[PDB]
């Protein structure tokens, strides 16, 4: 007597994460289940932690207003994460293991580029670290992250930061997702680590190319408007 | 295993404290379960002897003594009724100070002087004998301190042995452990062989001789069991928690003890013809010293006659083959029984003896000589005898038998991790006895000594150099490892995940018992055989679930009684379906709810929860790896739900699971006033999920239409949701159900749908007529398939 | 899920296994022969001869060895059974047992991760013990102590077990002692619940009622 | 080849309230989650933060993105509004991030997780009332935030 009938369930429902915010979580639990410590640093820099201690001289276009947004002279807005890794590696001796995420700013304008989004770097500086140990750790990155064992090619590039360095490529004939290479001893003894006993490799890559990857997503402008008919396609 | 540790110095002395011993013990593999003090503390006390008694001219229940210090003669009345010339007692003097702080002083006991005072073992703190003075052997000497005498400035140390460590369930094994843990010499007890005095033996035969490659047998004539057992021998068996019986079961229990030979005695009597060491025939029956009947198996080795079983080998004796008070001569066995042979074997007739303990965890299989030596001066010594020959029937095939271990320098510096020098490895291992020999560079052979049945590989010798070099004095590393980034797919609503939205859904999380009671596994299950124990704890714990919601619905009615009103909770865990042969034990999340929809407050609605607000809870719990959309709630039934208010969930056509109220006949039976909403979920059918696939915005406005839908009250409202979207085109973003009307404005058999219709096109905005024609097309749908008609 | 992410995070993947266990699994796969006590109907729940409810976890671990060889990194937690009930055991309790099997493993290595683990989960940098015990699934074998720092009401307390894994376990799941070295741990979670926690009762874990279930929000 | 590491188990503090738990329960509370972007126009700024001079950029992308924001609700209300004249009625949103406070030298970059909600308290149902968010609403959501950790007691109202 006392029937009723199997309508929508009463109240509040769940919400759910920014895309971003949902890779940048993936690619650090990639690292983190295997020794990575998560390290965050400030977004306001100065010249010595984003440039200068990452062996990228003075007269450097990288350094110029066409690029990087300052507030004076000295401090800007980093334009990467990496300034996050000098301050570790300037706070301590190795073994060094961490994972940066974090919010990095550009001057480049529209379309395919926005001022402001989100990067993953790495930094690993043992004993014996070689550019095989650094080929093993990407590949496994994005077969993990992208949950196919696919195709990884590293091609030779260049960075002030890194030496011998590579820009990694996956299959779908090939796509560029990430960049690395095996830390420049310069940047080491810089931030007084002996180049002679210690090596390392850094990583990096963009949030958001890797979410669009991803997730489909075509406009990587829909990343920063918050309309709810885009993140409601990430609950 | 229990001891003295003046008997343990006496032997090996670590020139430590006792509480050094203690510490060290349990730090190299003896843990220590209790070190006490033997006695109480006192002084002033010493051996007296009683000269003469006569009685208190003023008092009948009092004596008045003449007894002897060894020095002087001092008058003291005693009450005791044991006092009497010749006996030798402990004398406390003016000035001795007894436990309590009881000072003893001079004293006019009923007109009569009195110089101190006799005592009984309780007011010593010694036993709690008051029953009279503690008598003292008629030998002891008198004037000594009673505290040197009697060995009280002492401790027993009770040691937890593991089960390889049977070599130390004796004094010598012990013994040997300190010598080694200390590196100091080992002074074990002397043996003389005891010479026959006659020719006189019984044959012995070894039938079995893999159970029992040796036997030991010898014929002690004219013993007079009236004698007591020495206190020497009393208090050195008392400190290792055995209790005196009879002087002859005292001598075996104490060589046994002292060092580690298990050892019996029977009536020479009652032995028909030699003894026959053998397996029992099947059905074989035998009556035990404590009058157990045993129907012995053909794999129990048995001590037997030439006429029947005497005892069950290594385990305890026959009631008729043993001594008796009838007894006037003695039949001694020491032996050696395989452990394998032997093992479990008391426990399968229900027994456990210290024989069986020390025969299963292993007996040094060359003792049986010594300890026969042994026990053999002791019988002559307490009960008197004529000893005749030892007869030794030994099988040399079947001995035991450990080859020698090969030891390598590196594979204990791997292990350890640090090198141990050469002659810190060969000193430690002698200790044990174990013979090393070097077998070239970082290289050892190492032989097993006899008493030693847990040792046979290289990494034993290794546990045996770590124990005795000291674990905490070892390095500390952490391991290496070649590790590689990794992840599980991103799609997927694993339980931690689950827990904590329920939390966040204002849920407690239960853990409740597996197993239930048969009788509440039925009233959830009704018809199913639940997968039964064989031995349960008791009769209501004998049923696997095969839900969580007996459990649940338990603890809820647990807390209703407490004062509760308001119970949420949830249980994830297996469920056992069906008999062992197909049995499916599948991971489940259950939850439970009764009470108001929200906690009492002054900004909250005062409902009671109902079926739609465990629905949210579920569909919450589905909707966590984006795939609520796989799911379907169709109306269902289940034994413990009402069925009137039963959800069925499937995803694929396969079931996930149920969500209803608790069925109001259960609820009868329960006694549980109250409703309550129940759900089950089949975990390996929610975790896995889709990843978001983007779908382009629309620069464009949307259009909204609602529709007021007068459709049967029992039409499922899904069914028309679902008919809606296919027929509402390519365009639909949007379909709410926002309003339910069952009221009078209709018919009492009808019901109004009031839902929202939004459509959104990515390249342009929509005109009205063909909204309005895609409009009409759902109604006409409706109309054509539940005869529906619009408001 | 405390014990498991100080494991996960440096490699130790999470295993699980069936409740309703067999004999091999749970004694003759772990170095206990048939005429072992820890079998006998006193201590383990049985169905019939041969299936049993686990009396540990150890049989997902020997699961893991027989399905894959070396390098094997697991912790183990889930729900285990035992006869021995009234005061201070339960017939249903938790546990969580650790495995780790490579090239080169020590002692050492053992005692590091121990130590280490046992200050990560009580949050202090308390002093650790190891003494000399037995297992017939470990050569060497511990009991862990750890000091009263965490108290007895809120010098030393044992809280688990570890040893290095017996040859003749690895040879029986087809993993060569000569090549291959493993360390093994358990520990009971209601006890570690109880030092962490402050709580008495043991007996207050099942009975859940909402006045002490609340105390962990 | 893949590094070799001696690795040793650890774990943070069991009582501490993370901001992936935080997320994760506004989620369940019913949020989705903004990412804004950290420089905002002055005057926008000015509206949020009267008398305070913003951390301002020497060479902005534009004039309405100078300012380093010193609060997440400009760039939340912004979003909010964004969605408001995109045909949406309720509209709940989280983010977490920095705050830029003071000028260069002194300043204080703080993480912070700021919300902001409008429209019908529940979403549009048949079980559901047709009430308005208000304050109470905001509240709860902030109370069960505030409780993540065990710690609700220690915080006050005012
Ligand atoms: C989109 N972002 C990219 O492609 C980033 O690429 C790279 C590539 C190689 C190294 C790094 N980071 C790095 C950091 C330090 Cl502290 C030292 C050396 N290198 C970043
Ligand atoms: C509650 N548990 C305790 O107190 C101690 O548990 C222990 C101790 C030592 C080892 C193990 N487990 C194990 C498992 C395998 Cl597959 C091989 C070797 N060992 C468990």
């Amino acid at each position: 007597e006392r029937i009723d009938v199997t309508l929508p369930g009463r109240g509040q429902l769940s919400g759910g994460l920014h895309p971003v915010t949902r890779t940048l979580e993936r690619i650090e639990q990639c690292f983190s289940r295997i020794g990575y410590e998560v390290a965050e640093g400030p977004e306001v820099e100065d010249d010595y932690h984003n440039f200068e201690a990452l062996n990228i001289p003075g007269h450097h276009p990288a350094r110029a207003m066409h690029d990087t947004f300052y507030f004076n002279a000295n401090m800007l807005l980093r334009t990467h994460t990496s300034p996050v890794q000098v301050r570790t590696m300037e706070s301590q001796q190795p073994p060094i293991r961490i994972v940066c995420p974090g919010r990095v700013y550009r001057c480049d304008s529209d379309l395919t580029h926005s001022p402001m989004f989100h990067q993953v770097e790495g930094l690993l500086v043992d004993e014996g670290v070689s550019f095989a140990d650094l080929k093993g750790t990407i590949e496994e990155f994005l077969r993990a992250f992208f949950e196919k064992q696919l195709e990884v090619r590293f091609r030779p590039s260049f960075f002030p930061f890194t030496e011998p360095s590579a820009e990694v490529d996956i299959q779908c004939g090939w796509l560029e997702v990430m960049g690395c290479g095996m830390v420049h001893p310069n940047v080491l003894r810089m931030s007084n680590i002996d180049p002679e006993k210690f090596q390392g490799f850094a990583f990096g890559m963009g949030a958001e190319r890797l979410a669009m990857l991803r997730y489909g997503v075509n406009d990587l402008r829909l990343f920063f408007d918050n309309d709810l008919r885009f993140l409601g396609q990430f609950r | 295993m229990k001891f003295s540790e003046k008997w343990l110095r006496s032997w090996a002395n670590p020139q430590v404290s006792h509480d050094e011993l203690v510490a060290r013990l349990s730090m190299v593999g003896l843990e220590v379960d209790a070190d006490l003090p033997v006695a109480g503390a006192f002084s002033g006390v010493v051996v007296g002897e009683v000269l003469s008694t006569e009685q208190h001219p003023d008092a009948d229940k009092l004596r008045v003594c003449q007894v002897s210090n060894g020095s002087e003669t001092f008058q003291v009345v005693c009450g005791a009724p044991n006092v009497r010339a010749g006996l030798k007692i402990p004398f406390a003097m003016i000035g001795a100070e007894l436990p309590d702080d009881f000072k003893i002083k001079k004293a006019k006991l009923r007109g009569v002087e009195s110089f101190g005072m006799l005592c009984s073992a309780k007011e010593l703190q010694i036993s709690e004998e008051n029953a009279g003075l503690l008598e003292l052997p008629a030998d002891a000497p008198v004037g000594q301190d009673v505290r040197t005498y009697l060995e009280l400035a002492d401790y027993t140390i009770e040691v937890g042995l593991t089960p390889n460590r049977g070599d130390c369930l004796s004094l010598a094994g012990l013994a040997r452990e300190v010598s080694a843990i200390y590196d100091v010499p080992l002074a074990p007890v002397a043996v003389d062989a005891v010479a026959a005095q006659h020719d006189e033996t019984r044959p012995v035969e070894l039938a079995a001789p893999a159970a029992c490659p040796r036997y030991l047998g010898r014929v002690i004539r004219n013993v007079d069991l009236s004698r007591p057992t020495p206190l020497w021998m009393v208090e050195r068996l008392r400190r290792s928690d055995i209790r005196s019986i009879d002087p002859v079961v005292d001598v075996t229990n104490y060589v046994m003890i002292e060092l580690g030979q298990p050892m019996h005695a029977f009536d020479l009597a009652e032995i028909n013809g030699g003894v026959r060491v053998r397996m029992a025939e099947d059905g074989e029956k035998l009556v035990l010293l404590d009058g157990q009947e045993i129907t012995l198996r053909a794999d129990t080795l048995v001590i037997a006659d030439h006429q029947r079983a005497l005892a069950i080998a290594g385990v305890m004796g026959g009631e008729h083959s043993g001594v008796s008070d009838s007894t006037r001569d003695l039949f001694l066995e020491a032996a050696f029984f395989d452990t394998i042979a032997l093992a479990g074997k008391a426990r399968s007739y229900g027994l456990h003896t210290d024989s069986s303990h020390r025969f299963e965890r292993g007996v040094d299989s060359q003792l049986a000589r010594k300890a026969m030596e042994r026990a053999t001066r002791l019988i002559l010594d307490i009960v008197g005898g004529e000893p005749g020959p030892i007869v030794e029937q030994v099988s040399e095939a079947h001995l035991p038998k450990v080859a020698p271990i090969t030891l390598r320098a590196e594979r204990v510096t791997q292990m350890l991790g640090m090198p141990l020098d050469a002659a810190e490895i060969v000193r430690l291992l002698q200790a044990l006895e174990l013979t090393v020999v070097a077998d070239g560079e970082g290289q050892w052979s190492v032989g097993v000594p006899s008493h030693r049945f847990d040792i046979s590989l290289e990494v034993d010798l290794i546990e045996e150099l770590a124990r005795l070099y000291g674990y905490n004095r070892l390095p500390v590393r952490y391991p290496q490892a070649r590790l590689a980034p990794n992840n599980k797919p991103e799609a997927r609503a694993a339980l931690p995940l689950l827990r904590r939205l329920l939390v966040a859904r204002g849920y407690q999380e239960a853990i409740t018992f597996s197993f239930i009671d048969p009788a509440l596994f039925e009233l959830f299950d009704p018809g199913t055989q639940p997968l039964t124990l064989a031995n349960p704890i008791s009769a209501d714990m004998a049923a696997m679930r095969s839900s969580l919601w007996p459990g649940l619905v338990k603890a809820l009615q647990h807390n209703l009684n407490r004062q509760q009103s308001r119970v949420r909770l949830f249980e994830s865990g297996l469920r056992f379906v069906g008999q062992l042969e197909g049995l499916k034990q599948e991971a489940m999340l259950a939850g439970a709810i009764c009470g108001k929809r929200l906690p009492e407050g002054w900004a909250n609605g005062r409902d009671g929860v109902d079926f739609f607000d465990a629905k949210a809870d579920v569909e919450a719990v589905l909707a966590s790896a984006g795939a609520l959309g796989d799911f379907s709630f169709v109306p269902g039934e289940h034994p413990a739900l009402h069925p009137g208010q039963t959800a069925r969930i499937e995803r694929e056509g396969r079931l996930v699971g149920y969500l209803g109220a608790l069925h109001p006949e259960l609820a009868k039976k329960l006694d549980l006033e109250q409703p309550v909403f129940l759900f089950e979920l089949l975990l390996a059918e929610v975790v896995d999920g889709h990843l978001p696939k983007f779908r382009e915005l629309s620069r464009f406005p949307e259009v909204r239409r609602d529709l007021a839908l007068l459709v049967d009250q029992d039409v499922p409202a899904q069914d028309i949701l679902t008919q809606i979207r296919a027929a509402a085109g390519e365009w639909l973003t949007d379909l709410r159900l926002f309003d339910v009307y069952h009221g009078k404005g209709i018919d009492p058999h009808r019901k109004s749908l009031a839902v929202g219709l939004t459509w959104q096109h990515p390249s342009r905005t929509l005109n009205d007529d063909e909204v309005n024609s895609t409009t009409q097309n759902i109604v006409t749908s409706l109309e054509e398939r539940f005869n529906a008609t619009l408001r | 899920e405390r014990i498991e992410q100080c494991f996960s995070r440096i490699g130790y993947e999470v295993a699980e296994g069936p409740e309703v266990e067999d004999d091999y699994h749970n004694f003759e796969a772990l170095n206990i022969p048939g005429h072992h006590p820890a079998r006998a109907m006193h201590d383990t729940f049985y169905f019939n001869a041969n299936m049993l409810l686990r009396t540990h976890t150890s049989p997902v671990q020997v699961r893991t060895m027989e399905s894959q060889q070396p390098p094997i990194r697991i912790v183990c937690p889930g729900r285990v059974y035992r006869c021995d009930s009234d005061l201070t055991h339960s017939p249903m309790f938790h546990q969580v047992e650790g495995l780790l099997v490579d090239e080169g493993v020590s002692f050492a290595d053992l005692k590091g991760t121990i130590e280490e683990f046992l200050r990560a989960f009580f949050e202090k940098q308390l002093e650790v013990r190891f003494r000399p015990s037995f297992f017939p699934f470990t050569e060497p074998s511990a009991e862990v102590d750890i000091q009263c720092v965490i108290c007895s009401g809120n010098g030393w307390l044992e809280v688990m077990g570890c040893g290095m894994v017996h040859p003749n376990v690895l040879r029986m799941s087809n993993i060569d002692p000569e090549k291959f070295q493993g360390f093994a741990f358990g520990m009971g979670a209601e006890r570690l619940a109880m030092l962490r926690y402050g709580v008495n009762d043991l007996r207050l874990f099942f009975d859940n009622d909402l006045r002490f279930l609340g105390q962990f929000r």
